[PDB]
């Protein structure tokens, strides 16, 4: 039972692979059984589903029993179970859609925290972990903070979110500052 | 009739993939791409295309009936019925020389040309629970439609309206009484698939199907038209049905193509909705011509001699 | 109609043994119109051989099918856990398709004596009229137990009822219970009450009693 | 991938009659997939009673005249559904119900002989059982006493109840018989569990019984 993560706003790619190599028929829904998106042999079928304008697969990997299920400018609700009836199999992949947005501008000066805030699906509990541009492993579960924002840590933050074997990466900015001297 | 019970399955009936393959190969020797285009991975994603680049003789490709005789150690079985599922134990069967003359027409949305439905209108489909598997639709009375290199083909507004009744309630009868009607246009996806395309004087019509599929089991659209008139296009850039890939055709000459075919079946495509309300929603679909020749084949099976 | 009379009734095996089930039909089948089927405790019967000899889809090849004469026989090759269960044959030569009366295949262990228990009627039950002896076999193997209730001596017969557990997953040992009902009026009459247990396990068929009211 | 689900348990009245159902999921249509109906009495083999096989239904001499069998093609809400109707139930009806499908699309496959054949898919099945005898939830009795010790979990009906000892703290040793049916039409089982002697008045010993269909629920100590 496969499982994605990715980042709000990106695309992402739920594979789906038939047995041999020879494009067959193959169809994308989600838990609600609402079609995303088929092939009717050469041809790609979009269903009703919301994802319709944004999902799409890869003709060219057809041929190569490969038929995955892109969906860009992925949304947090994107997140689902999305089956895929493949000659009678049933690939239920996940996909979990998390979005890091930092609070205050990424300009904030010396001392005081930092507040990061990770969207999540509902019955989805992350475990982040960002890395200051020096050391800070800093943890936090939904949201995280910097307690005191120390100067050394004004710089790219490495955070991660921990879902089931996977995680994803969301490089933050961070400015610190002073009084001046 | 041949005195015995056998089993029949159109949906994994194999004469089926022996035509589709033929009316391939009749492809290949009539209507030949001036390039065409085809996936080629090694595995690793990346992806390079494979270019073909032919002759590109404009040919007025006019598809002749074609038979399927067994030729020994083999023989056809046709089963007998006004309404068989075609996926099951066939009573009246009856051994045959070869199938009626079937006119490989190679189309979407709608079957043209294709063999009528002796009694009413049936609807078959490998799983009609299964909101993924194509419904092909068998009409009793074919509607005439006529497309022309000129832009559009018109249908009887008539026809077509009683048509999607008496096939709206051949649904119902198969989905629940109980539950709503309504047809709109494709979902989505490929211009071949999301318009009533087809072959007609080797020019590829993609036809727009919205006014043949925007039907709701309340209201009409006969106002100030005779006849439907569906807004049709010739592309030479278009996706093969034989295989993944584009093909350039060479454009238009011909001072007049015109076609006048009856459309004797539909291939529609109920939405899931998730057991929502009664109120099933079928499109325009097909695309996956083997459904075509199946709704051609349904009722025969080829077998080794005992 | 064809009759199947299936061989042997049960069997007792140990994983990786190679096992053999056997069919004989009242008349010839030329076709070899004959299927097997495996049952599992509490779950619909799979086919996993057809037309005597031919494996369906997805059954492993460990089982294969045989016939000589008006005989069909099943082989198991290399015993498997999810083997254990019982097995059917089926002709469907003519009509109407009948079954054999099916082959229970158990885990072989060394021989275990049962642990033997009595419980006299409750004072709450006895209070609510009625009286029921229980007597408990608890982890024996092989499966095969005899018992006998006497009252003041006297067998009893007829008024009794017995209910046996699956063969344990863990230890492959079954256990039994018996009941012996009676009215409250007949149970305080009686004095001695008896349950001989018969087993081979036992070297001699034990015997657990009570006095009523110790 | 073949599902067939059949309708659920029914409890039913002599002479009375019932219809069991079975959905045929996976199935195209029943013009390509016989239907053969088939029964399994409690302890027993396995009974043939009839089939629907290109449309064309029928019945096996045993049941001729008591039992009609039908079929139907439908999509999108339901697929195919077949059903049985038995009439006038009696005590030898009671047994578990199987409904069965084998496609006869492939007039060589060995899995059919004109008409008569063998079963590829199989439903759960349904029980059916014949019964005068009206809910009731059961009385519970103490067995008291390596020592063993239990309860008797007396007159109900109908199936199942559950046993569990010790709100589920305690599942080593414990045995939960199958219920038997007693001359007077009403279940009775019991549940033993064997332990050390020596905890017998140090520990605490509880059989907890659900009867769901009479909303019974009972928590009986067992004492030495
Ligand atoms: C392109 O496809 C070819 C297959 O003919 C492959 O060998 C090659 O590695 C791919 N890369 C290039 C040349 O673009
Ligand atoms: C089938 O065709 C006949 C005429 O050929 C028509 O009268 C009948 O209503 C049709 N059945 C339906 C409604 O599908
Ligand atoms: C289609 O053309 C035929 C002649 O081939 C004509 O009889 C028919 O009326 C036309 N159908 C239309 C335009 O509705
Ligand atoms: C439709 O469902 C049943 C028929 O199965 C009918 O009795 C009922 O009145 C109808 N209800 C609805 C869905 O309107
Ligand atoms: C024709 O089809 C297009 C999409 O193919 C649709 O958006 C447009 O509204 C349609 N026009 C008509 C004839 O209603
Ligand atoms: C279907 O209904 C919608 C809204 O009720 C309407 O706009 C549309 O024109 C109808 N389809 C036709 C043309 O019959
Ligand atoms: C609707 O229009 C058709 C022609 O397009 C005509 O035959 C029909 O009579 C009209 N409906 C009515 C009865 O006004
Ligand atoms: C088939 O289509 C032609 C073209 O319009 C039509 O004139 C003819 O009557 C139709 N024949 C059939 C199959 O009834
Ligand atoms: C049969 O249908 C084809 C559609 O490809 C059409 O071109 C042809 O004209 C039809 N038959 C007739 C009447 O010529
Ligand atoms: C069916 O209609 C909508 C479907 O979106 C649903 O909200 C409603 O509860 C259902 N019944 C009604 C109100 O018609
Ligand atoms: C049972 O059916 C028989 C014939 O099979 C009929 O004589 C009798 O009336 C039926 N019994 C009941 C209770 O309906
Ligand atoms: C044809 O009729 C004969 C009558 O003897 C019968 O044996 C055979 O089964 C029948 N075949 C069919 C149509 O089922
Ligand atoms: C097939 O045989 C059946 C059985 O007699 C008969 O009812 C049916 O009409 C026959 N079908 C045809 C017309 O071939």
């Amino acid at each position: 039972k496969k499982v994605v993560l990715g980042k709000k706003g990106d695309t992402v790619e739920l594979t789906c692979t038939a047995s041999q190599k020879k494009s067959i028929q193959f169809h994308w829904k989600n838990s609600n059984q609402i079609k995303i998106l088929g092939n009717q042999g050469s041809f790609l079928t979009k269903g009703p589903s919301k994802l319709n304008d944004r999902a799409d697969s890869r003709r060219s990997l057809w041929d190569q029993g490969n038929f995955p299920l892109i969906i860009k400018n992925l949304k947090i609700e994107d997140s689902d179970t999305y089956i895929c009836e493949v000659e009678d199999q049933k690939e239920e992949v996940q996909l979990l859609v998390f979005g890091l947005t930092a609070n205050s501008d990424t300009h904030l000066l010396q001392g005081q925290s930092l507040t990061l805030t990770l969207e999540s699906p509902p019955g989805s509990s992350p475990s982040v972990q960002c890395r200051s541009p020096r050391g800070k492993n800093i943890q936090g579960g939904k949201t995280l903070s910097v307690s005191q924002l120390e100067l050394q840590d004004s710089g790219t933050w490495t955070c991660t979110v921990l879902q089931n074997q996977k995680k994803v990466e969301f490089k933050i900015d961070i400015v610190v500052l002073a009084f001046q001297k | 009739l041949e005195n015995v019970t056998e089993n029949f399955n159109m949906w994994k009936n194999n004469m089926v993939e022996q035509m589709h393959e033929d009316i391939i190969s009749l492809w290949d020797q009539s209507l030949k791409p001036c390039v065409k285009l085809t996936p080629l991975c090694v595995g690793a994603g990346s992806c390079n295309t494979s270019v073909i680049t032919q002759a590109c003789p404009k040919v007025s490709f006019e598809p002749i009936p074609i038979h399927y005789c067994a030729p020994a150690g083999f023989a056809i079985l046709k089963c007998n019925d006004k309404k068989f599922n075609g996926t099951g134990p066939c009573t009246n069967v009856s051994t045959v020389q070869c199938t009626h003359g079937i006119r490989p027409v190679v189309s979407t949305q709608l079957l043209l040309n294709g063999s009528l439905a002796e009694e009413e209108i049936v609807i078959r489909s490998e799983n009609f629970t299964n909101n993924a598997k194509t419904i092909i639709v068998q009409l009793n009375e074919s509607v005439v439609i006529n497309c022309t290199g000129a832009g559009h083909c018109n249908l009887s507004k008539t026809q077509w309206e009683n048509t999607l009744e008496q096939i709206a309630i051949k649904l119902k009868e198969q989905f629940g009484n109980n539950k709503t009607i309504i047809f709109n246009p494709s979902s989505g996806g490929d211009p071949e698939i999301v318009t009533h395309s087809f072959n007609c004087g080797g020019e590829f019509f993609y036809c727009n199907s919205t006014q043949l599929f925007t039907w709701n089991d309340t209201r009409k659209l006969n106002n100030t038209g005779r006849n439907i008139t569906l807004p049709c296009r010739i592309k030479q850039i278009i996706n093969m049905w034989q295989e993944v890939g584009k093909a350039m055709y060479a454009p238009p000459i011909r001072g007049q193509i015109r076609c006048s075919s009856n459309i004797t079946g539909l291939l529609l495509t109920r939405d899931g909705g998730k057991d929502t309300n009664g109120t099933e929603i079928f499109r325009p679909g097909g695309g996956d011509m083997r459904d075509n020749w199946r709704s051609e084949l349904y009722k025969y099976k080829v077998v080794k001699i005992e | 109609d064809i009759q199947m009379t299936q061989s042997p009734s049960t069997l007792s095996a140990s994983i990786g043994d190679t096992v053999r089930i056997s069919c004989r039909a009242s008349q010839s089948i030329t076709g070899n119109w004959v299927a097997w089927y495996q049952q599992r405790p509490g779950k619909a019967p799979r086919l996993l051989i057809y037309r005597g000899a031919a494996l369906l889809g997805g059954v492993p090849s460990r089982f294969s099918g045989s016939a000589a004469g008006t005989d069909f026989t099943l082989t198991i090759g290399n015993l498997q856990a999810e083997d254990f269960g019982t097995f059917y044959c089926q002709q469907y030569d003519t009509y109407p398709g009948t079954f054999g009366q099916g082959t229970k295949v158990e885990v072989k262990r060394t021989v275990a004596a049962p642990s033997v228990f009595i419980f006299p009627p409750s004072d709450e039950q006895l209070k609510s009229g009625t009286a029921s002896v229980v007597c408990l076999l608890n982890n024996f193997y092989p499966r095969e137990a005899k018992v006998q209730w006497k009252v003041d001596n006297a067998l009893q017969s007829g008024n009794s009822q017995e209910s046996v557990t699956e063969q344990d997953s863990k230890d492959s040992t079954y256990s039994l219970s018996s009941t012996l009902t009676l009215s409250k009026a007949d149970y305080e009459k009686h004095k001695v009450y008896a349950c001989e247990v018969t087993h081979q396990g036992l070297s001699s068929p034990v015997t657990k009693s009570f006095n009523r009211g110790e | 991938q073949i599902h067939l689900v059949q309708s659920g348990t029914e409890v039913k009245k002599p002479g009375s009659s019932v219809t069991v159902s079975c959905k045929a999921y996976g199935v195209n249509t029943f013009g390509l997939y016989a239907v053969n109906w088939v029964r399994q009495a409690p302890g027993q083999s396995l009974e043939y009673i009839g089939q629907i096989w290109r449309w064309k239904s029928s019945a096996s001499h045993h049941f001729r005249g008591r039992v009609l069998i039908s079929a139907v093609d439908l999509t999108g809400s339901s697929p195919p559904i077949s059903s049985l109707e038995i009439k006038n139930l009696t005590s030898d009806d009671t047994a578990v119900y199987f409904c069965t499908t084998t496609s006869t699309y492939d007039k060589w496959s060995g899995l059919h002989h004109d008409g008569v054949m063998a079963f590829s898919s199989w439903g759960q099945g349904t029980l059916i059982s014949v019964s005068a005898a009206s809910t009731k939830g059961p009385s519970v009795f103490p067995l008291a006493p390596t020592a063993a010790l239990g309860c008797l979990v007396k007159d109900y009906f109908p199936e199942p109840v559950t046993v569990s000892w010790n709100s589920g703290a305690l599942t080593s040793g414990v045995h939960t018989f199958p219920a038997v049916l007693q001359s007077s039409g009403l279940y009775s089982l019991s549940s033993v569990v064997t332990v050390p002697s020596s905890s017998l008045g140090t520990q605490t010993y509880i059989c907890n019984v659900n009867h769901k269909p009479s909303n019974t629920k009972v928590d009986k100590r067992v004492e030495p």
